[PDB]
Parts: structure tokens; C-alpha cells; sequence
């Protein structure tokens, strides 16, 4: 609802440290790792996606670290 | 102007004992457009200020201990305390809401025996 | 975390009016029904007036309707009772009770206040 | 003195054309500014205090269901109608619903059905806009003076509050002179785009169009009572079970999803006086008509003693507090820093001219001296003392750090930075221009994305660049690729 | 807890409808598609980073549209 | 007409005509009534003169009733000065977007 929009990169930047700037700056990183080890094969399926829509190492790379990137942050 | 009548009027129980106390309307206090009963128990502390335990007939309220429980659908309504404290004593009052001239019960006092 | 705390209690002699008043904080007062409950010693509670959300809207116990009067001061964050034609029955301890947070009924009690003593005697 | 132990001062040195010199005062930091004749002195923005706010919405997060109301209808027969749907008050959704002889009604198939409930707001939350016409900021400038009890006192300043309409003022120094602002009010933070919110005796300084865009049930915040509230589904959540019958809720209090929904925004000190503590401002000095108050005086004759041992600060300058002995009269005090055996003079004073005034009072003599082994004597006789004092570091280490804070604040001001203690020249115009065309096309490109983000974005950039085969795009893919690791490195704060 | 860890798509399945289902079902649609509104430039700097890697017409379409994905529901 | 010798004082604060022309409303407080009013559009942060008035010719017709202004001024910031001499009060207003 409300939280999924946080205030964070709008562009007023000041020198004051900002609200929760030391709790709510991994909190989105923390969601994915904790989503990652609660559900592991979609890192199988991401994998073989990744290999069969990639033909480069750097593309298979990119693919993988997207697809593990947005499902946990969609939901 | 729906009288509440409690059946016990004093209560005196060991602790670590149950308790059931009861306040029968005159009337069934089921508001027919949502469904609900509207019963209210409230205890007044000794030398303190009346608070309120379950704010329906059986949803307890915010704040109360895991204990207090109610039951009921048209009349006959209860309070059940599992396990007695020694910070139990008090004026079980209950109370109706349906209507607007809302009216307090005599209110059952408990007591450790 | 909310506080009601009452003011205005004292004695007074029978048929002397008396104006009581209630002090609010810890939540914004406009959006809150407010009532006054009383508890005569020894005796069950009772309540006596209700005053909605809209300060217009207000109704009394049908044993003290016509002898006292509800106003809400909301700018001030404080409840307003006037007692007139004080009985020497009209002697309890009187409450001030918000509405619910959270529940159905338009008007009920979530939180009591400390309360305060009006006696009515010769 | 007020910006000594400070840990964020930066010193500004030199001066030009008619001595003007622009400072941009960072409200965390403070400035330290010297000149060659002129009074050394620190400068620092106390309190910006918005004030008179006016209010233009109101946003529920405590709502509260009463009056729960249901209408149905039999198969083709139309939609459901309740009398209570032509209120403000009353939010009502419609369903569809099944039923057959069972529940009376002869037509077997699915069936109408609405539920209104009034909706009562509780709590709600204030948004309030400030106007240029009545924000006060407010600069305390402190002289070197030497004064006992300056070293680190934060309520000894000269008070030259400005506002927007009376831009310049003038601070007269007691008996220093009268330090001119020139300063440019206007430019430091655009409050057009920031609306000023407060819930529960808390406040923060949100992005307007980020206000007006998230999901809560506002209201024209006219202070009436009954206000009517928009987009009241927000709250209320109707959950038909088995297509049996509806229900409704009022789904709790929205504040503590608030709070994590402010997550980038900057707190203030709404509580008391709405006085705001975060922000920034640029101003220019004006010391043509300082004077030193100590070119008349006579040199001090006699011994000194130092009260307490000498302390360095933060900032690798030294600080010493003497006290004079012998002579009883106003003097100038002598001072030199020879090295170890060498008679080398290389340490500079902070302060502009250290002066006993009544000498029953400690002076506090503040210098920078060279790193180094590096003798210090504050006396003209042959019985002065010597402090002995070495200093760790070297001039590498001096460049990192400037170019450190230098990258800094540039990631903080950005386009103001470039004329931070500008004396005007030429060139940093030019490199000012430059800088605000890049920044102008990098944050259009950049706005609105996370730090984690950035740093991503940034690498994958770089990998870019060192993979291409052209120059230009090596080369730019690259240069773009630093830079933003290096802003998202530091954006969270 | 915060609004980042929804009972979406894990656990059990019913034929009764689970809580908030029809009210939730288009949010981080709905706060993509605000997001983007609201900074459009940054759909300027994924068009280029997509044609600047691993291109052909499926994967400069599936990078571009899962970068447009990730970020703003990650912020 | 003379040249007024008096400082002024701001009603309204300015602000941006949607084409980047800036209202300034001032109330004259000096003692020579119709003297009228000296407009000089300081650059910033030099003596540059790169914008201009719009109103032809600003006239304080008496000392009560406040003239307003109208300026158009150069892109970036700029301190416009609309006064005589020392006491001059500095108006700064800061314009977004370029030529
Ligand atoms: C929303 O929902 C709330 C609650 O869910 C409804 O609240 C109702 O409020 C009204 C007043 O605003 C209440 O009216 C009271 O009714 C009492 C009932 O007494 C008899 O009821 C029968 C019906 O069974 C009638 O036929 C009789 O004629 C009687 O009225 C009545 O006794 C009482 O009057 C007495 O008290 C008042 C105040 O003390 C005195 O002034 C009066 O002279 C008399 O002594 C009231 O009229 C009603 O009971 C409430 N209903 C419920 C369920 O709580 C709202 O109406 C709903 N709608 C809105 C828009 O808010
Ligand atoms: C910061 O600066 C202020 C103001 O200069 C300092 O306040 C000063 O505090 C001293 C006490 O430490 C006061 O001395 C007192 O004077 C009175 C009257 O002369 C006397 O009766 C007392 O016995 C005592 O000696 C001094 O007056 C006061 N100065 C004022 C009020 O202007 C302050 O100490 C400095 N430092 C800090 C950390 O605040």
C-alpha cells in the first residue's frame, strides 16, 4: 500500500542524515536474500532461463541477476 | 432501556481456578443489519478506574490478559476467566451498547477465597 | 498512551448549578465521541450524556435529561458538562470515557478517565 | 572559535576584488573564513525556522466502520440500491452474490448485492506548505577573538537572520567592524517542491508530487469539521467469502507503514516552533569594512603560562591557551614557529591577532603549524616559552582529504559547489556552467532510482565501456560508470 | 511487519477467497506504473542500456522490459 | 521627472509570470513624491547587466499607494537592485531554464 513507495532518491539531498538512513537502506537487499533462501528453485529455473535466452557469458550474467532481482521485489 | 441482569452477584474463588460469570439481557442485543452483538465487560480495580476487558461479546480488547473470554448469541452471555490471579478483584460490569440509552448491570464482585 | 483528565469537582449545595469539565489529550479530539458516565458510592455505573463526532448531536440518561448539558470545546481539546438543579441524589464520582478505536458502535468506551467527586449536600 | 572541534569545518582563505568572498553554509558544517588583514572568524546557519504554515490536505491512516448495511436483489432484477449511497460519509461497494429458493427467491441464478458502511477517520495526518514571506534563516558569526570561555561555546555569535524578501543585511562586529552579506537566500532549498507534513508531534520535509501521490484517503484540509474524505477504499476491504454474503473492514492504522514509507525524507523539529534544522545556504562576505582592532597595540613584554596543555584538533591545527604574567596593559602577542635546530618560520595563525585584554583572563591562541618537528614560541624575551609540538601526516595525505571532501560536497550541493569559496575566478565560472549542463542531464536520467540501484546501474557501465571497441563510448560509458558508483556510494545520507 | 514480505504466490491454495485478493491483485502494477510516471527519464537510460547489450530483438526487449521491472518496484 | 533618493520596502513578495517575468510590487516610503524609480538588473555575482524592464518607465505617482514592477532577468541567478545607492535593497530571485 503505503510502503511500497518510499521517499528514497526524490532529489532533495541534504548534508542531516535522513529518517531510518541506517535501518531502511538494506532493507531491500535483506527482502531478496531472505526470499532467495525461503524459495530455491526458482534459482534453478532463472539459471536455465539465463542459459537459454543468453548467447553471451556477460548477457547470461545480466539475465540471471535481473530475474533473481525482480521476482522477490515484485512480490 | 434494556435492564441487564448478572446472575452472580459475589464471587469468591481460589486462584489458579476457573470462573464464569453471567449477564442476561432483556432483550437479544443482535444489531439485525450487520449481525453483531453489541455486549461490553468492563472491571473496575478496586480504588481504580474502570477499564474494558472484551469490547463484544466474545473479542477481547487491547491490553488484556490471554485469560478473559466470552460467550453468548442472544441472552445469555458469559465471562470465563481460566486460571484466577490474585489481581482479579473487582466489579465485573457488563454492559449492553445496542441501544442508545445504554444501561451498566449491577456488576458481580470477585473475591479470592 | 491517551490521558482524560477531569476538572471542576467540588461541593456545592442542593439546587446550586455546577459546571464540570473534562481535559483531553493524546489524540485528536474533534474526530472522538465523547460521554460522561458516573458512579454513584456503592452503586453501579451510570451513564448520564453522550455528545458525537458532530458537536450538534448530543443525548442524555432519561433520569438526568433536562437538568444537565454536554458542550464540547474542541479548539481547547476539552469536554464540557453543565449540571443545573443539583440533587442531593446528583452525587457520584463522574468519568469521562472517549469513543471506541475500533469496533461497529458509533458510540462506546475504550478509555476511562481518572475521574473526579461532586457531592451534593447541606 | 564556535567552529572549533567541530569535526566538519572547512577553511576558506583567499579573498579578491573588493574582498567579497561567497561561502555556501552547510547547516551541519561550518565555516571558518581568514584573510590576510582581516579578523579571522567562523561562520554557521543556526536555524532556518519556518514559520505561519498553512495547511491544504489532510490524509487519513485511523479509520473506523460503523453502520454496516446490506441490500440484495434476485437474478435480473438490477443492481442493489440502499438509500445510504447519496452520503459523503458512506463508502459502498457492490458484489454478486448467489441464491435460489432457498433464500425466498423464485429465479435461481446469481444475484445483486451492496454493502455500505460509514467511514469515520481518526488521526489524521497535516500537510502543510510554507511560503517564501515568512522564512526566517539565521547566521551567527564568531570572531577569533581569543576570548576565555570561545573555545568551543555554542552561544557566543553575532545573530543577522535574513529573509527571502531582505536578502542583504549587515552584522556589526563589536568592535571588529560590520562583516556585509550579500547572501542569496532563495536558491538554497526550492520549498515550491517540498510540502511540509506532520503526524503525531513528528514532521519531515517530503517531495510535493511524492505527497500527492501516495495512497491514502486525503481531504481539503479546511479545518471544518465532517470533512469529507477521497478514495476512501483505501482503508475499507470487502471480502466476499463464498458469494454468500459481504463483510467489511477497516484494515487498522496505517502509521507505522507510514513511517517506513518515509524513508528517504529528512525529520525536523516541528514540535515548538516548527523550526527546521536540515538544509543549506550560500552567502558572499563583504569584509571591507572589518577592522583588526590590534594594529595599534604594543608588543607583550613579559613571560607567559599556559593553562592547559596544548590539545590538536581535529583538523591537524594546534590550540594552546596561555595566560599572561607580567605585564600589566593590553599587548599584541608575539608568535613564531621555528623547527627542531632551523630558524625556519612556516607555521600560520588561525587567529587573526591574539590580544590579552585584561590579563586575568586565559587567551586562546590557535595556530596550523608545519608537519613536522616544529618549535613554537610566544614570547619576545629570552624567557619565553618554548612548546615543542610534531605533527603527523604529510601533504599527500592533505590533498586526498581536500580532494575527498571536495567530492563530497559536490555529491551533496552539486551544482552550488562549484562556487563554494569562489573568488570569482574566470575559469571556475566555466567549470561551474560545465558542471551545471551535466548535473542538470545526469540527475533527469538518474532521478528517482535507489542506491543499490546506482551502484548496479554503474557497474554494469563500466563493463560496458571496458568492453567496447569504440573510443568514445569506452570513454564516456566508463567516466559515467565511475561516477555513478561513486554517487550511490554516498546518496542513502 | 513491513509491507515487502506479501503471502502471494508461497503456501497453500483454497477455493475461498484469500484476504485482500481483489483490492491487492494490481498494487505493484499500480505502483509501477506511477513510479514511471512520475521519472520518466530513467525509461531513456534503460531503452540505452538495452540496445547497448547483448542485443537481438528478444533479449533487447526481455533486458529492457525486466530492468523497467526491477528498479522501480526495488527502489 | 527626478531620480527617487529613498529606500524602498517589498508588499508582496516576487514572483514568476508563467513567461519569466518577474512581478515585484514596492512601496516607495520617501519624502519626494513623484521622483521616479532607478532599476538596475545586477548579474550574478558581477556588475553584468544582461536583463531588462518591461514596465517602459516605473514612477512612484505618490508615496503612499505601492508601484509595481516588472522585470525579466537573466536566466540563472540574478540579484536585481532597485534601489539608489548603499541602502539599495537587493532583491534575489533565482530563474529555471535556459535560452
Ligand atoms: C447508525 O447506527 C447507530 C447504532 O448502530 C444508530 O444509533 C441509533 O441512535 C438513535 C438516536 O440517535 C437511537 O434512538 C434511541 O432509541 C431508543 C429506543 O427506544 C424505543 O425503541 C423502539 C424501537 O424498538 C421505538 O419504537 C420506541 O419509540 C422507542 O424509541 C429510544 O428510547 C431513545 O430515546 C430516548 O433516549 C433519548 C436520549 O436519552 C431521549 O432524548 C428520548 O426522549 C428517549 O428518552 C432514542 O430515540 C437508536 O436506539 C440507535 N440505534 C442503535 C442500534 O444503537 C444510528 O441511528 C444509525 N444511523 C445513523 C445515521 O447514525
Ligand atoms: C559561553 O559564553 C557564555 C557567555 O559569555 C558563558 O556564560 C558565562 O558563565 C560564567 C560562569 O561559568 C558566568 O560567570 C558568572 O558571573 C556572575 C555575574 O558576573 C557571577 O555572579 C558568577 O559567580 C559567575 O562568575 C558569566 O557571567 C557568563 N556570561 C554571561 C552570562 O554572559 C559560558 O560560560 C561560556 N561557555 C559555555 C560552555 O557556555
Amino acid at each position: 500500500s503505503v510502503a511500497l513507495a518510499p521517499h528514497v532518491g526524490m532529489g532533495l539531498d541534504t548534508r542531516t542524515q535522513t529518517w531510518m538512513s541506517a535501518e531502511g537502506a538494506w532493507r531491500q537487499v535483506e527482502k531478496v536474500e531472505t526470499w532467495a533462501l525461503r524459495h530455491p528453485g526458482f534459482t534453478i529455473l532463472a539459471l536455465f532461463l539465463a542459459h537459454y535466452i543468453g548467447t553471451s557469458l556477460t548477457q547470461k550474467v545480466v539475465i540471471f541477476i535481473l530475474l533473481m532481482l525482480v521476482t522477490p521485489s515484485m512480490t | 432501556h434494556i435492564v441487564m441482569t448478572q446472575s452472580p452477584l459475589s464471587l469468591s474463588v481460589t486462584p489458579g481456578q476457573p470462573a464464569s460469570i453471567s449477564c442476561k439481557s432483556s432483550q437479544i442485543s443482535s444489531w439485525g443489519s450487520d449481525g453483531k452483538t453489541y455486549l461490553y465487560w468492563y472491571l473496575q480495580k478496586p480504588g481504580q478506574s474502570p477499564q474494558l476487558l472484551i469490547y463484544e461479546v466474545s473479542s477481547r480488547f487491547s491490553g488484556v490478559s490471554d485469560r478473559f473470554s466470552g460467550s453468548g448469541s442472544g441472552t445469555d452471555f458469559t465471562l470465563k476467566i481460566s486460571r484466577v490471579q490474585a489481581e482479579d478483584v473487582g466489579l465485573y460490569y457488563c454492559m449492553q451498547g445496542l441501544h442508545l440509552p445504554l444501561t451498566f448491570g449491577q456488576g458481580t464482585r470477585l473475591e479470592i477465597k | 498512551q491517551v490521558e482524560l483528565v477531569e476538572s471542576g469537582g467540588d461541593v456545592v449545595q442542593p439546587g446550586k448549578s455546577l459546571r464540570l469539565s473534562c481535559a483531553a489529550s493524546g489524540f485528536t479530539f474533534t474526530n472522538y465521541a465523547m460521554h460522561w458516565l458516573r458512579q454513584a458510592p456503592g452503586k453501579g455505573l451510570e451513564w448520564v450524556a453522550v455528545i458525537s463526532s458532530d458537536v450538534n448531536d448530543k443525548y442524555y440518561a432519561d433520569s438526568v435529561k433536562g437538568r444537565f448539558t454536554i458542550s464540547r470545546d474542541n479548539s481547547k481539546n476539552t469536554l464540557y458538562l453543565q449540571m443545573n438543579s443539583l440533587t442531593p441524589e446528583d452525587t457520584a464520582v463522574y468519568y469521562c470515557a472517549r469513543e471506541q478505536a475500533v469496533g461497529t458502535n458509533p458510540w462506546a468506551f475504550d478509555y476511562w478517565g481518572q475521574g473526579t467527586l461532586v457531592t451534593v449536600s447541606s | 572559535m564556535r567552529c572549533v572541534g567541530v569535526g566538519n569545518r572547512d577553511f576558506v582563505e583567499g579573498l579578491s576584488g573588493a574582498t567579497w568572498v561567497d561561502v555556501v553554509l552547510e547547516h551541519g558544517g561550518c565555516v571558518t573564513t581568514m584573510a590576510k588583514n582581516k579578523p579571522t572568524l567562523d561562520i554557521e546557519l543556526q536555524k532556518t525556522e519556518a514559520t505561519q504554515l498553512a495547511t491544504l490536505r489532510k490524509l487519513c491512516i485511523e479509520g473506523k466502520i460503523t453502520n454496516i448495511t446490506t441490500d440484495s436483489r434476485c437474478p435480473t432484477q438490477g443492481e442493489a440500491v440502499l438509500p445510504e449511497e447519496q452520503d459523503q460519509n458512506y463508502v459502498c461497494k457492490h458484489t454478486y452474490v448467489d441464491r435460489g429458493w432457498g433464500n425466498g427467491c423464485g429465479l435461481f441464478g446469481k444475484g445483486s448485492l451492496v454493502t455500505c458502511a460509514k467511514f469515520q477517520c481518526l488521526e489524521p495526518i497535516e500537510g502543510k506548505v510554507v511560503q517564501y514571506e515568512n522564512l526566517k534563516y539565521t547566521v551567527i558569526i564568531t570572531v577569533h577573538t581569543g576570548d576565555q570561555h570561545q573555545v568551543g561555546n555554542e552561544t557566543q555569535g553575532v545573530t543577522a537572520e535574513i529573509t527571502p524578501q531582505a536578502s542583504t543585511t549587515e552584522a556589526i562586529l563589536p568592535e571588529y567592524g560590520t562583516l556585509g552579506l550579500e547572501c542569496s537566500p532563495r536558491t538554497g532549498l526550492d520549498f515550491n517542491e517540498m510540502i511540509l507534513l506532520t503526524m503525531k508531534n513528528k514532521a519531515w520535509m517530503v517531495h510535493r508530487q511524492w505527497f500527492f501521490d501516495l495512497p491514502l484517503p486525503w481531504a481539503s484540509g479546511a479545518t471544518t469539521e465532517t470533512p469529507t474524505w477521497n478514495r476512501k477504499e483505501l482503508l475499507v476491504t470487502f471480502k466476499n467469502a463464498h458469494a454468500k454474503k459481504q463483510e467489511v473492514v477497516v484494515l487498522g492504522s496505517q502509521e507505522g507503514a507510514m513511517h517506513t514509507a518515509l524513508t528517504g525524507a529528512t525529520e525536523i523539529q516541528n514540535s515548538g516552533g516548527t523550526s527546521i534544522f536540515a538544509g543549506h545556504l550560500k552567502c558572499r562576505l563583504k569584509m571591507d569594512k572589518l577592522e583588526l582592532k590590534g594594529m595599534s597595540y604594543a608588543m607583550c613584554t613579559n613571560t607567559f603560562v599556559l593553562k592547559k596543555e596544548v590539545s590538536e584538533t581535529q583538523h591537524g591545527t594546534i590550540l594552546i591557551k596561555v595566560e599572561y604574567k607580567g605585564e600589566d596593559a593590553p599587548c599584541k602577542i608575539p608568535f613564531s614557529t621555528e623547527d627542531g635546530q632551523g630558524k625556519a618560520h612556516n607555521g600560520r595563525l588561525i587567529t587573526a591577532n591574539p590580544v590579552v585584554t585584561k590579563k586575568e583572563e586565559p587567551v586562546n591562541i590557535e595556530a596550523e603549524p608545519p608537519f613536522g618537528e616544529s618549535n613554537i614560541v610566544i614570547g619576545i624575551g629570552d624567557n619565553a616559552l618554548k612548546i615543542n609540538w610534531y605533527k603527523k601526516g604529510s601533504s599527500i595525505g592533505k590533498m586526498f582529504e581536500a580532494t575527498a571532501r571536495g567530492a563530497r560536497r559536490m555529491a551533496i550541493l552539486g551544482d552550488t559547489a562549484w562556487d563554494f569559496g569562489s573568488v570569482g575566478g574566470v575559469l571556475n565560472s566555466l567549470g561551474k556552467m560545465v558542471h551545471q549542463i551535466f548535473g542538470s542531464a545526469y540527475t533527469a536520467l538518474f532521478s528517482g532510482v535507489s542506491w543499490v540501484m546506482k551502484i548496479g546501474i554503474g557497474v554494469l557501465l563500466t563493463w560496458i565501456g571496458l568492453n567496447s571497441k569504440n573510443t568514445s563510448m569506452s570513454f564516456s560509458c566508463i567516466a559515467i560508470g565511475i561516477i555513478t558508483l561513486y554517487l550511490g556510494a554516498v546518496v542513502q545520507a
